[PDB]
């Protein structure tokens, strides 16, 4: 579960040697405290036993090595388990950005009462669903769940979708004519629901027909949906709006934080539970996998780039006369494999389907690039000569094919410089991540109300197209989680009371009445004779709610700026000849 | 003939001269250094063959 | 707002995104000195940095006493020059430059006063951040008369 | 029978924080654990655990119990 | 490891001085320095290894061979070049195509030129062209198969892996590889190869004989399970019979990790890709207990401690079987001189040497004084230091060593006499164990179902381990992908006679057409078998049973799931993988810390496995701890878990007694730094708000 | 040779129609053998009886409308296959439905024949506005397991007659779990924890007995093989 | 609506592999039958192997027996695939004997009156003019896989050794489904299930025990109810 941890026999009973010694002399198992060392040495069954009964209820954190963020230290419930390795939860497992490639990570324990007091109610696994750094999930990863799901909440076309325009009596006959073979996952069917199943929430206004009022939002209603959204939902908690749209990623972020913000954490990490385990199932059932006919090179290629290699050689024709300069052929050759290289990446787009492993574990977000497909079955196209230069021939053949000595050699060219790169950036990473919380101390929530009025003029809603409102594109990272100074009034009625943080509802609100700048209260206004507000920083973002007094707001903000510096690794691709512009 | 195992060959290009002894690189320097009856040997060899090779020791 | 839309708009080309209080709390560190210019009835130096706290209040000292007021002007400088100018000569020295710090430490007499973090992790007393704070740890416990009636 | 047994949201609903919750959870265990040692003495002023307790327990789980329950109540000084 | 080319030394660009034109490749580094395979650490590209034909011009530069053109006709002429003469002339590239006489067979040709350029020249201009495609790759990246389909980076990872694959209790040559590991074990000196051509006379474990025509006898003594420089075995195995002839360089004895003069580094699994169940998620492993059961993967590892009988000035050290204050079964498998028996299993905390020390001032303290009193036994200045097996281990003993100093054997000065024993345990694959393929793909095992729970194929076969799909598409080497279907066509034979198909015709011209089932098969690293190739040979795999092909012509195959039951609902692309059981063992990275030695200058726990090393708590944990606004756990964790030599007896008495943990006091690294602040001439006082303070 | 410990299945029960049921601790890997054999044959072996067709008065098959009632004929099919009985006969049997005024014509005014029984009287099969008019006519007929709705010609030989999907089992879905449980200091024991949920006619666990039943005969016609001994016990 | 109970029926393929048909099942049947049948007869069937040796003048499996080219760790996993049938509950010992040049086998090792070794053509080991093997053994029965670390309960016998064994004689179950010709929509299904194992028994009575224990386990079901 999403609070529990395994620790190899060997690791626990030396951990926990003090107070298995004091378990063991308190049940007479060992005659004294000496023997009892003996006896725990030794090793016998005995000593096993009490070990059992003695981790459970008792926090220990495991901690990686990295800890960018503060998320790298978790408490956890101990759990003997055989074997010789630390059994970990898959889904904070991207909290850690710790993966099972080859991974030590320490487990440290909390000793006194408040220690262990603290790894219960501050540290614990299950309390730290968002991540510090924007407001968001951190705790559903996505390499083989959301696969899963995605393969689960499909819409047609994923098979021959056979028992396809037809009606059950409700989901558990449903799943009877699945296993029956007649009717498949994919295939849309009109479905029935017992009371109290909320329906979609564009479902509302619509209803059943009849001269006497009727109440759709808690009663049955049919639904044409399919059996695998069905499943998908009843995952969730019941008092959750339906879901009838493909998960993918995206959405099942959307949903989480949706949970995360409007039902308590126990339930959160039940659903998370439930989600994960189907997921794993659904993803086995998926039957993704990966052949020589699995990847399929688009026909098109060869001819299109016949035709790019005939003009290109007319162009070298036309150079050997001496009519075009070398700069000048280098360019307008660049030019050409540019235009090439995107012409196969679209039709390569175009000619694989939907059905495929690949794109069902691209699309869905699961893992990979639309890139690394184009370099898997397009040709690689550009790459980067030695000390930012780009060579006059790109690599014209796909990882499938195989591509030539001359061709891995140049490859390997960008490739050793990438490794190169990123160790750079990692070390100079953690230098400014060192500096930002070392200048960034001190700052400590010490007031729970500021004194003062004054605010921060912010831009609620730009690029408004003629005639509409449109919101900003990135208003989340600017004016969300923060409190405005003061009220609003447009139509001489309060809109967005003072003193509230900021949602999607009262946003939709506010851009829809019109307004275009907005005064939200932040700590650069702040005047606090002590340190800074609480409402000034407004609502904290791993714990959705207002900034308990206290918080170390210093070292979350230095660590949220610094753990995307090794995810950075951004660098002008080519100088392009000229220094310092 | 014997020399190795059967093992089934997909290459389809034939090649001319064969991989040299892999660890030529620790133990022609040291021949070299050591000045002794192989290192000599190679450099007498070289000469009559025409091939350039320093025929002092180290 | 230009430090802070520039090192967005730099970490939004990858593609991550933060919060832009994050950003806001390390700028409000940055600016939060200013360079004294015509320190005539002030008595102080002019042209060094000073903490505005402090120039607020010799500012309000100063006019009181009848004397104008010396003028400044906000000066912003790097987190490290920012680090290094501060009160508490412990975390200074704990931090990347150690020998001048505690040279100009030592030749001022400055007593290091445990209020913020990093030395009160030096020391090994409670940090002051969380369940370390006064108004938390000084609570008392006691049940109430009837659950002492029932049992 | 577990870590998140007691769930926490009625917890920080009734102590109005998180740290105040932590600290004052972590006097009544305390205060629970030196009851449980006292071995004879019998001092008047320690209380035993007010809620029922199993035969082996860990105190800081009875003292969050307590909570739950809100029988047991703080004051600042 | 004696081929690289250490870049980092005296006199030269060390660690520090790197920058990034050092690390980047060149084009001058075709066939001088293998651009794949590196180091991935720090010093990353730094450390390169020699290319496969690389040598060495006399004055230290590199050379490579070149074949000879002319008029348009590749001559069989060789010859040397360097990284300057290279450059003057223009030079082909192997892949070229050539026609059935010796000319070109297009006009139109690739090459390269000067400054590393890759222009094209057509017709006859060129006058030296690569003599084999495996000229710019090393040994270890030349041992991929399939490299070419590789990214450069999963190339790398899987040359710096491949050399760390342990050797195995029996090891197997690769179902697929590339043609050049013979050469690669041959040349290596582990394998031992005979010196005359003559006939065996003696064959045995131990050693065998050999008498040349001539007359000279001579045998060769087989090492047994000696311990190499990693704690593993060197056991060599012997594959002539009797009267078998022998030829001069021809193989005798296979090495560690080694098969009939191939080379081994592992064996090959059947593998077949599917998530299950979560046990394989972010890139961890599923195997059967095959493995387990039929020690598939398993490896000999010998550990040696030494203790040593030295003289201090109280007197000397006595390696007895008579130890003080000690039980009498402890000392139950020991020798009459107070030495571990061979063969006999030992634990953590047996007695493996028993040693005692000549003598000390002993002050018996009061509680001593009336124990010994009232049982009446005499503790005797004479006091217990055997050797004991550090905890956590296990293993048959197997040899001991003695050399004693009054012995013609000698040893430095004090040491009056000197002990070995080698303890040898066979570790099994279990959980946690890392595990690896050759294409950089590597995972610690997650769990080892039973036999059953595996998704078997059609005739009953379970898979032999499982790995995630997720893997290879961002990975970006679907080389291990070909490898797979080639893996599965090595296994299952194919006969492919009169097709008239295009690939019929190159197998059949190749020589490769009629294969029997089981027998391996060889890929070049850049001259591999191309894609229509396997299709084609997947058409026409042999009929292993009943007369039908268990994967279809896509490489896929039915996968029954073995708990279920039922048929998974696509089919599954399943082969014959090349694996390797890495050093990255987890019973070697395992450790755990109550309490255990300090250190001295600062009174902090000691690291390290070795000394019992309680984990650092670095500045990035007390930052995160911070964070979170934990307080007291950060107290616990600086003062009481480490730094206060008062406070650690008084919380373990209270953790044993039961009593609750007591309030910590001022770390001694703090005083350690007060005290050298002081002797620095300034006067760090510490003082209260209300005159001095307390302390 | 014998096991360890024996199993010994027990019952939870939270509602009159749902249950769960656990075996203890069990040989290793045995879970998923007899949890999912448990599951299909609990799912399919298991006869009953459930609806077969359907006949309004005064339709067609295309003419999905039904005049008189406010509801639609999609919504009745639903609501009739919902609907729970028991026969007996072997044989097609048919059952009567006339009813006319307004009103809510249910399970309860259904006039079973001879030898059917209805279980649930409580289901409300339909709405009427103005006159009913309603006349209907259902076949009912027992049966094994689970088997989707196939054309008869029955609408050729009656065009109001129209199929209808079927539920013969008597229980609505059996979802088993099997996790890990520690005796006598391992770990190798594997818990299977069964949630059967069945309509109001049968009780679970005789329902599991049943299959149970059917299980030991279709696994002991294996015995006929040879006679031989394991370890139980 | 149609009863009809099962019915097997068994066809021989070799001396040792056999297929079993059972034509009238439920459709959506067969498939977790033939799974939980495959499960049972790979798990739990009663067999013998060897589970400890002893060798003279070898105090452990890591040295080298004088006189065969094979190291003593080849003789274990050589031994190890040994496949024998033990009728005594108790352990047996079998003693193995080879003097002067040839082939030491599975077919020269002494058998004990009612333990006998099934897979005589199997090669051991090769001994030259002056080698000479002693080598005594220990049989004994159960089921599944035991490793040597449980096996090992003699100490202060230096020379025995300890083997990890296998007990299951069953190789691979491989089973299938089809469609009956009796004309209905259900569509019952003929699960056909292959069993091939070793020399130690007939597949008959290795899935009689597996019937068996399945049997057995169903009516522990079936009794505790009602
Ligand atoms: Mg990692
Ligand atoms: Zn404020």
């Amino acid at each position: 579960k999403l609070h529990q941890c395994g620790l190899p026999k060997a690791m626990a009973l030396e951990l926990f040697k003090p107070f298995v010694m004091k378990r063991l002399v308190d049940l007479n198992h060992a005659q004294n405290i000496k023997s009892a060392k003996r006896m725990v040495e030794r090793g016998r069954t005995v000593v096993y036993d009490v070990l059992e009964e003695v981790i459970a209820e008792h926090p220990v954190l495991l901690n990686r090595a990295p800890t960018l963020h503060r998320l790298g230290i978790q408490a956890f419930e101990p759990q003997l388990v055989e074997g010789k390795a630390i059994q970990i939860h898959p889904l904070v497992c991207t909290a850690f950005n710790a993966d099972f490639d080859g991974d030590q990570m320490a487990v440290h324990l909390p000793l006194s009462a408040e220690a262990q007091a603290e790894a219960r109610i501050l540290m614990l696994s299950s309390n730290n669903i968002l991540k510090p750094a924007d407001g968001r999930p951190v705790t559903m990863p996505t390499q083989d769940m959301v696969l899963g799901l995605f393969f689960l909440t499909t819409d047609s076309e994923g098979r021959s979708p056979k028992g396809e325009g037809r009606a059950f009596g409700s989901s558990a006959e449903a799943i009877m004519a699945f296993d029956a073979g007649d009717l498949t996952l994919q295939a849309k069917i009109d479905i029935r629901f017992p009371v109290g199943t909320i329906p979609p929430r564009g479902f509302e206004p619509p209803a059943r027909e009849e001269g006497e009022p009727e109440w759709q939002q808690g009663d049955t209603f049919t639904l044409k949906t399919t059996l695998g959204r069905a499943l998908f939902n009843e995952l969730l908690p019941e008092d959750y709006p339906f879901v009838d749209y493909e998960v993918g990623k995206k959405q099942l972020s959307e949903i989480v934080n949706d949970l995360a913000e409007r039902y308590p954490k126990v339930i959160v990490a039940a659903t998370l539970d439930n989600l994960k385990a189907a997921g794993f199932f659904w993803a086995t059932r998926s039957g993704v996998t990966v052949a020589i006919s699995d990847i399929v090179v688009p026909d098109a290629k060869k001819e299109i780039v016949k035709g790019y290699e005939g003009q290109d050689e007319k162009v070298q024709k036309q150079y050997e006369r001496g009519l075009i300069t070398k700069e000048e052929r280098t360019q307008e050759l660049i030019a050409i494999w540019t235009k090439a290289t995107n012409e196969v990446a679209e039709a390569m787009n175009d000619n694989f389907p939907k059905t495929n492993p690949v794109s069902m574990m691209v699309n869905s977000g699961a893992r990979g690039n639309m890139m690394q497909m184009r370099q898997i079955a397009g040709m690689r196209g550009l790459v980067s000569n030695a000390k930012n230069e780009t060579i006059p021939r790109p690599i014209k053949a796909s990882f499938r094919e195989g591509l030539s000595v001359l061709e891995y050699f140049i490859s390997t060219h960008g490739a050793r410089k990438g490794l190169a790169d990123t160790a750079l950036r990692t070390a100079d990473s953690g230098y400014l991540t060192r500096r930002l919380v070392d200048v960034s101390q001190d700052v400590i929530i010490r007031e729970e109300d500021c004194g003062t009025e004054r605010g921060l003029k912010l831009p609620i809603a730009t690029r408004d197209a003629d005639g509409t409102l449109r919101k900003a594109e990135d208003v989340e990272t600017s004016v969300y989680a923060r409190m405005l100074a003061e009220d609003v009034v447009i139509d001489g009625k309060v809109i967005a009371p003072a003193n509230v943080d900021l949602g999607d509802v009262l946003i939709d609100a506010l851009v829809a009445h019109g307004v275009e700048e907005v005064k939200t209260r932040s700590i650069l206004t702040c005047e606090s004779q002590v340190g800074t507000c609480a409402m000034c920083y407004g609502r904290s973002l791993a714990t959705g709610k207002l900034v308990d007094i206290g918080e170390a707001v210093g070292i979350i903000a230095a660590q949220s700026i610094g753990e995307p510096g090794t995810q950075l690794t951004m660098r002008t691709f080519h100088t392009g000849g000229v220094a310092g512009d | 003939a014997s020399t190795a195992p059967l093992r089934i060959s997909f290459a389809k290009i034939k090649e001319p001269l064969e991989v040299p002894n892999l660890l030529a690189l620790q133990t022609e320097s040291f021949d070299w250094l050591l000045g002794n009856d192989a290192w000599k040997a190679r450099v007498e060899s070289a000469l009559e063959s025409g091939q350039d090779v320093p025929t002092k020791s180290g | 707002v230009h430090l802070v839309g520039e090192v967005q708009k730099v970490y939004n080309s990858q593609g991550v995104s933060i919060h832009d209080k994050h950003i806001e709390i390390i700028i409000r560190q940055m600016l939060r000195r200013v360079t004294i210019i015509e320190s005539g009835d002030a008595e102080l130096l002019p042209g060094e940095l000073v903490e505005r706290t402090k120039f607020e209040t010799e500012n309000r000292r100063v006019v009181q006493e009848g004397g104008h007021p010396a003028s400044g002007r906000p000066q912003l400088m790097g987190i490290t020059k920012a680090s290094l100018a501060t009160e508490s000569w412990l975390s200074a020295a704990s931090f990347q430059e150690t020998t001048r710090v505690l040279t100009d430490a030592a030749i001022n007499a400055k007593s290091d006063s445990l209020i913020g973090l990093k030395e009160n992790v030096i020391i090994g007393k409670l940090i002051p951040a969380g369940t370390g704070l006064s108004r938390y740890r000084n609570i008392r416990v006691e049940p109430t008369e009837e659950a002492k009636a029932a049992m | 029978e577990g870590i998140i047994n007691p769930p926490i949201d009625e917890l920080l609903e009734a102590t109005d924080s998180k740290y105040s919750l932590v600290i004052y959870a972590a006097k009544r265990a305390r205060q629970i654990n030196a009851y449980y040692s006292q071995l004879g003495e019998g001092l008047l002023e320690y209380v035993g655990p007010l809620v029922d307790t199993h035969v082996h327990e860990k105190p800081l789980s009875i003292a969050l119990r307590e909570i739950n329950a809100g029988l047991l109540t703080s004051e600042a000084i | 490891h004696k081929r690289r080319l250490n870049a980092l030394g005296p006199g030269g660009l060390s660690r520090e001085r790197a920058g990034f034109e050092v690390r980047d490749v060149h084009p001058s580094h075709y066939g001088r320095m293998c651009p794949i395979e590196t180091p991935e650490g720090p010093n990353i590209g730094l450390i390169g290894s020699l290319a496969s034909y690389g040598r060495i011009n006399p004055f230290g530069f590199i050379e490579t061979p070149y074949r000879k053109v002319v008029e348009g006709q590749v001559t069989d002429d060789v010859d040397y070049l360097t990284a300057d003469e290279e450059d003057r002339f223009v030079i082909a590239q192997a892949n070229a195509a050539l026609g059935d006489d010796m000319r070109f067979a297009e006009a139109r040709v690739l090459v390269r030129r000067r400054g590393g350029e890759v222009d094209y020249v057509p017709g006859d201009d060129v006058d030296y062209m690569d003599v084999s495609p495996r000229q710019m790759v090393s040994v270890a990246t030349a041992m991929i198969p399939f490299l070419e389909h590789d990214d450069a980076n999963r190339a790398l990872m899987g040359a710096n892996m491949m050399r760390q694959a342990v050797p195995l209790i029996k090891s197997e040559s690769p179902l697929v590889g590339t043609g050049m590991e013979y050469r690669s074990a041959a040349d290596a000196g582990d394998v031992v190869k005979a010196e005359k051509a003559g006939v065996v006379q003696e064959v045995s474990a131990d050693y065998i004989t050999t008498t040349n025509d001539d007359g000279t006898y001579i045998t060769y003594r087989l090492a047994k399970f000696s311990r190499s420089n990693q704690g593993t075995s060197v056991n060599q195995k012997v594959i002539v019979a009797e009267g078998d002839r022998i030829i001069e360089g021809q193989v005798l004895a296979d090495g560690p990790a080694t098969e009939n003069g191939e080379m081994a580094l592992g064996k090959n699994l059947l593998v077949a890709f599917m998530p299950w169940e979560g046990h394989n998620y972010e890139d961890a492993i599923i195997l059967s207990q095959r493995l387990v059961q039929d020690d598939v993967l398993s490896s000999i590892h010998i550990e040696e401690h030494e203790v040593d009988a030295r003289d201090t000035k109280l007197g000397p050290e006595e390696i007895t079987r008579d130890i003080p204050n000690v039980s009498e079964e402890v000392l139950a498998d020991l020798d009459e001189r107070g030495i571990i028996r061979i063969g006999a299993e030992v634990v953590a905390g047996d007695i493996l040497v028993g040693k005692v020390t000549p003598k000390g001032e002993t002050e018996l303290t009061p509680e001593e004084r009336l124990l010994r009193a009232i049982f009446g036994e005499k503790a005797r200045e004479v006091r217990d230091t055997s050797l004991k097996v550090p905890h956590g281990e296990i293993g048959k003993v197997i040899g001991v060593r003695v050399f004693d100093r009054e012995e013609g054997d000698e040893l430095p000065p004090g040491v009056n006499q000197l002990v070995r024993v080698y303890v040898a345990q066979k570790r099994k694959i279990t959980d946690g164990d890392k595990l690896a393929g050759r294409h950089g793909n590597k995972g610690v095992i997650s769990k080892i179902n039973p036999i059953e729970d595996m998704p078997f194929l059609e005739d009953g076969t379970p898979v032999d381990i499982i790995l995630n799909p997720l893997a290879v598409p961002s990975r970006m080497n679907p080389g291990q992908v070909l490898e797979i279907h080639l893996g599965w066509l090595a296994s299952r034979g194919w006969d492919v006679s009169g097709l008239a198909e295009e690939w019929a015709q190159r197998l059949q011209v190749i020589g490769a057409d009629k294969v029997e089932p089981g027998t391996n098969v060889a890929t070049p690293v850049f001259d591999g078998a191309r894609e229509d190739e396997l299709a084609g040979l997947l058409q026409h795999t042999i009929p292993n049973r009943d007369g039908e092909r268990m994967v279809l012509p896509s490489g896929k195959a039915r996968l029954f799931d073995g708990r279920s039951g039922e048929p998974f609902p696509e089919p599954i692309s399943v082969g014959y993988m090349y694996i390797l059981k890495l050093h990255h063992l987890v019973d070697d990275k395992l450790h755990a810390r109550s309490t255990g030695p300090y250190s001295m200058i600062t009174q902090q726990p000691l690291g390290g496995k070795a000394q019992f090393g309680g984990q650092r708590f670095g500045e990035m944990e007390v930052w995160a701890l911070e964070a979170y606004g934990a307080a007291y756990a950060l107290q616990e964790l600086l003062t009481i878990k480490s730094d206060d030599v008062t406070g650690r007896v008084k919380v373990y008495e209270a953790i044993v007694k039961g009593e609750n943990i007591p309030e910590p006091g001022i770390p001694e690294s703090f005083k350690v730094l007060i005290k050298e602040m002081q002797s620095l001439c300034l006067n760090v006082e510490v003082l209260s708000s209300d005159g001095m303070s307390i302390e | 040779m014998l096991i360890a410990q024996r199993p010994s299945l027990t019952e939870e029960v939270v509602d009159e129609f749902r249950s769960r049921f656990v075996i203890e601790p069990l040989e290793p890997g045995f879970g998923y053998t007899l949890g999912n054999s448990l599951r299909r044959t609990l799912l399919s072996s298991i006869p009953g009886a459930a609806v077969t067709s359907i006949r309004i008065d005064g339709v067609l098959h295309e003419f999905t409308t039904v005049p008189g009632v406010k509801e639609d004929v999609t919504d009745l099919i639903l609501n009739i296959k919902q609907l729970v009985v028991s026969s007996e006969h072997d044989e097609p049997v048919v059952m009567y439905l006339r009813k006319q005024g307004p009103g809510l014509v249910t399970a309860a005014d259904i006039a079973p024949p001879a030898g059917v029984e209805v279980h649930n009287p409580d289901l409300v099969l339909a709405t009427l506005n103005g006159k009913g008019k309603l006349e209907m006519e259902l076949t009912v007929e027992r049966g094994r397991g689970y088997v989707s709705a196939v054309q008869n010609k029955q609408v050729g030989q009656e065009i109001g007659r129209i199929p209808v999907d079927s539920i013969y089992s008597p229980v609505l879905k059996v979802t088993y779990k099997v996790e890990a449980t520690r005796v006598e200091q391992r770990t190798d024991f594997d818990k299977l924890i069964v949630d059967v949920e069945t309509k109001q006619a049968m009780r679970p666990r005789d329902a599991m007995a049943s299959a149970g039943k059917t299980l030991v005969e279709l696994f002991g016609l294996a015995r006929e093989l040879n006679i031989d001994a394991e370890g139980i016990d």
